[PDB]
RNA sequence: AGGAUUGAAAGGGAAUAAGAUUAAUAGUUCUUAAUCAAGAGAAUGGUAACAUAUCAUGAACUUUAAAAUGGAGUGUGAAAAUCUACGGAAGAGUUCUCUUUUCUUCUUAACAAAAGUAAAUUCCACUGAAAUGAAUCAAUCAGAGAAGUGGAAUUUAUUGGCUUUGUAAGAAAUUCAAUGAAUUGUGGUAUUUUUGCAGUCUUCAUAAAAAUUAAAGGGAACUUUUGCUCGUACUAAUAACCGCAACAGGUCUCCAAGAAGCAAAAUCUUUAGUUAAAUAGAAUAACGCAGGUAAGGGAAGUCGGCAACAUAGCUCUGUAAGUUAGCAAGAAAGAGUAGCUCUGGUGAUUAUCGAAUCAGAACUUUAAAGGUUAGGGG
RNA sequence: CUGUUGCUUAUAGACGAUGGCAUCAGAAAUCGGUGUUGUAAGCUUUAGAGUUUCUUAAUCAAUACUCUCGGGUAUUGAAUG
């Protein structure tokens, strides 16, 4: 597993055509989008609740999102 | 019935010794006839069986003692069964001995109160065995830089 | 520092006055008994409430003393203290 | 033992296939004398030596 | 422990009629805690209530 | 091209972990997360040590290195266990006599990342040491170049050693309610184990080979596929092995809590295992096996102090003849040792903090190593 | 009439034997007598050498007097009621 740092490589990530699926984790503080890609498993840590919305509208329509809470699926 | 197999499987899904489980005497019945674990993880819910908790030892005596031993309560010399130089190395003794002392040389001369040629010729002094502790460099050191300026 | 008992379904067995007496002797801040000086123990009805905060205590202190009373007047078989997790405690049978 | 060669567990499994005792319908015969297995063995009783 | 008993054990009997058949009777040992040994003597306990 | 076959389930070796499941199998299955091999789709920087998410060409022939190597003792870095300091959250035990009390849980992998930050060793650049210095517990080192300042590399149980981060809390542990809810700080100049590093010591002992891999000298010309065969149950022993057997015999290894002590000693306990292991009840004769004690004398017993008894730990004082000068020597001999309340000495940082260790003084008693372990001497 | 059985039977005893009693039986406690050990558990004698403190009191404190010739044990192969 790696893990981005910021902005740059996540957005561009999510737009290439390798990504499998998208899960993200809602803690108590921060948030991680876990996304899933064909070698490795991505997460970005963000905190700021407004950035996570527009990384909440970057996943294309064609793969799968899982929001996680407190409670596993 | 025998409960053995009952109770054997309780263990592994507790993850408790074969005598921390404990199988309710009342309902033999119907604890006997949970054959496989998924029967089992059913009755720990329902606590027909249940995990013992562990024997209590308790640490309050051996507390009471060191803490009186550092009174020296008990540290008498009809309670020592070993050599002096067991219970006291006589090497770990010096080891901390010349680095307590050979900090403060190099502290110094650092700091600049002495030079290079008098911290030298108490290196080795220190290293001799002529300075007991600590105190008894500092008054050296005292005294040997009042004769630096006649 | 605050923390509450709650008597809602156990005051037939415990009237919530009687507690209020038995805290303030007992409760021990430096190491005698009775000097609840600064701590304020009040009524508030159905429930007891300590906060205070101007002296060390803790919430596991609590839990000891109403155990310790629990067994003065031989009513810990019918009773079990049970914190509700929100700073504070409660009783069930 | 835990760690045993192929042509080792052939052998093994056809000495606990050969280990049992006449079906119950052989005994049933017209003139059948072969009433028990007398090349029987045990794991506590005779070694097998193989 | 097994290697010590009590001095002194002041027991209670009590013959009754078996849980089956009335007509056998068993006897169960119980136990009376006491202070002190000292003016206690066989006593003949009835009850006698509803 | 240089020499054939076999020879190690303890030597060498490409690559995997955590949680969960079964009446039994799981580094083998399920979930999640990885790794390896074989494919398929003629460059810069730093004075220098040397450095750049494959990059930045590199054939024949040759060389170097790794794989690859005794033991002893000391010092130290790190992790785990135990102990402990501050602050807590949840539960359990005692309570007519007290105890802000005693106990349990508070965790995290393979593989990777670089907020912060260590110990040791070997090198590089500036200057050139004498009034010689630098340093270790010990050593050891310097004009074929010490000390000082600034740098570089490598080791430290995967990347980069420790904290931290992805994995990852959604797992797990402890609780509450009848599937749903709560928490998971920070330290230590303590003991042991494990694993590395540094030099020191010892040999008329110098303490393996190849597979396989990398570099140099030389200049010839991100995705996806596959990973076949064999072992895997169980005991590993006061009942699964060898002894004719459920034989007090024999049989190679890994993991390792508290009290107490110098000690992995004897004795008691926690996690774990068991209460059955060639049948029991009653009576309490002789003669027995095993374990003991004794008046007065103390080897008179007997082949013979056989057997048994007695000295025993530690501190201080003292210690002969002889001698290969090293030893004899724990020679022999004598004094002390408990409990409680105190005092002082041994350090780090600028008053606080931490360690068991030594010494001394009052007062009391049943006058103190002796429950266990534990030299008889000449 | 004797034997068995019972008092987990003694004045006897390896087992048998022997001796006593068998409903005025027998056993069990309890209370005395008689012994063994040495002053029980709770609180008090600023007893108590000192330390700590409130800051000029309490706390802790081996041992230690009062209640205490106290408590405990006493047939098991002891003797009365």
């Amino acid at each position: 597993p790696k893990q981005v740092q910021e902005f740059k490589q996540i957005l561009k990530l999510l737009k290439s055509g390798s990504i499998r699926a998208v899960r993200v984790k809602t803690n108590g503080e921060n948030t991680k989008f876990k996304v899933r890609c064909a070698k490795y498993l991505y997460t970005y840590i963000c905190a700021d609740k407004a950035k996570a919305e527009e990384l909440k509208k970057a996943i294309p329509k064609d793969i799968h999102v899982v929001e996680i809470a407190k409670k596993a699926p | 019935v025998s409960l053995k197999l009952q109770k054997r499987l309780a263990a592994s899904v507790l993850k408790c010794g074969n005598r921390k489980v404990w199988l309710d005497p009342n309902e033999t019945p119907e604890i006997s006839l949970a054959n496989s674990r998924k029967a089992i993880r059913k009755l720990i819910k329902d606590r027909l069986i249940i995990k013992k908790p562990a024997a209590m030892h308790s640490r309050a005596r051996v507390v009471e003692r060191k803490q009186a031993k550092i009174l020296g309560r008990h540290t008498g010399h009809g309670k020592r069964k070993g050599t002096k130089n067991a219970r006291t190395p006589q090497k770990t003794l010096w080891i901390i001995r010349m680095r307590v002392l050979r900090r403060l040389l190099l502290k110094y001369r650092t700091t600049g109160k002495i030079d290079k040629h008098m911290y030298h010729d108490f290196y080795l002094k220190v290293k001799g065995n002529q300075y007991k502790n600590k105190k008894a460099l500092m008054e050296s050191i005292f005294k040997a830089l009042e004769e630096k300026k006649l | 520092f605050s923390c509450t008992i709650d008597l809602t379904n156990c005051t037939d067995f415990i009237e919530p006055k009687k507690l209020v007496t038995f805290f303030r002797q007992t409760i021990k801040v430096q190491g005698r008994a009775g000097n609840t000086k600064g701590i304020e123990v009040k009524v508030a009805d159905k429930k007891v409430t300590i906060t205070t905060s101007s002296a060390k205590l803790c919430k596991r202190y609590m839990k000891y003393l109403m155990k310790k009373y629990l067994k003065k007047n031989n009513l810990r078989e019918w009773l079990r203290v049970i914190s509700d997790k929100k700073d504070g405690f409660e009783l069930k049978f | 033992t835990g760690h045993k060669g192929f042509s080792y567990k052939l052998k093994l499994g056809k000495k606990i296939h050969q280990n049992r005792g006449v079906p119950q319908w052989f005994r049933m015969k017209t003139g059948n004398t072969i009433n028990y297995n007398f090349k029987r063995r045990h794991w506590n009783r005779r070694k097998m030596g193989m | 422990g097994i290697r010590s008993v009590a001095d002194r054990i002041r027991v209670r009997m009590a013959r009754l009629p078996i849980e089956g058949e009335e007509g056998k009777f068993y006897t169960l040992v119980s136990y009376v805690p006491v202070a002190s040994f000292k003016g206690l003597v066989t006593k003949t306990v009835e009850e006698a209530e509803n």
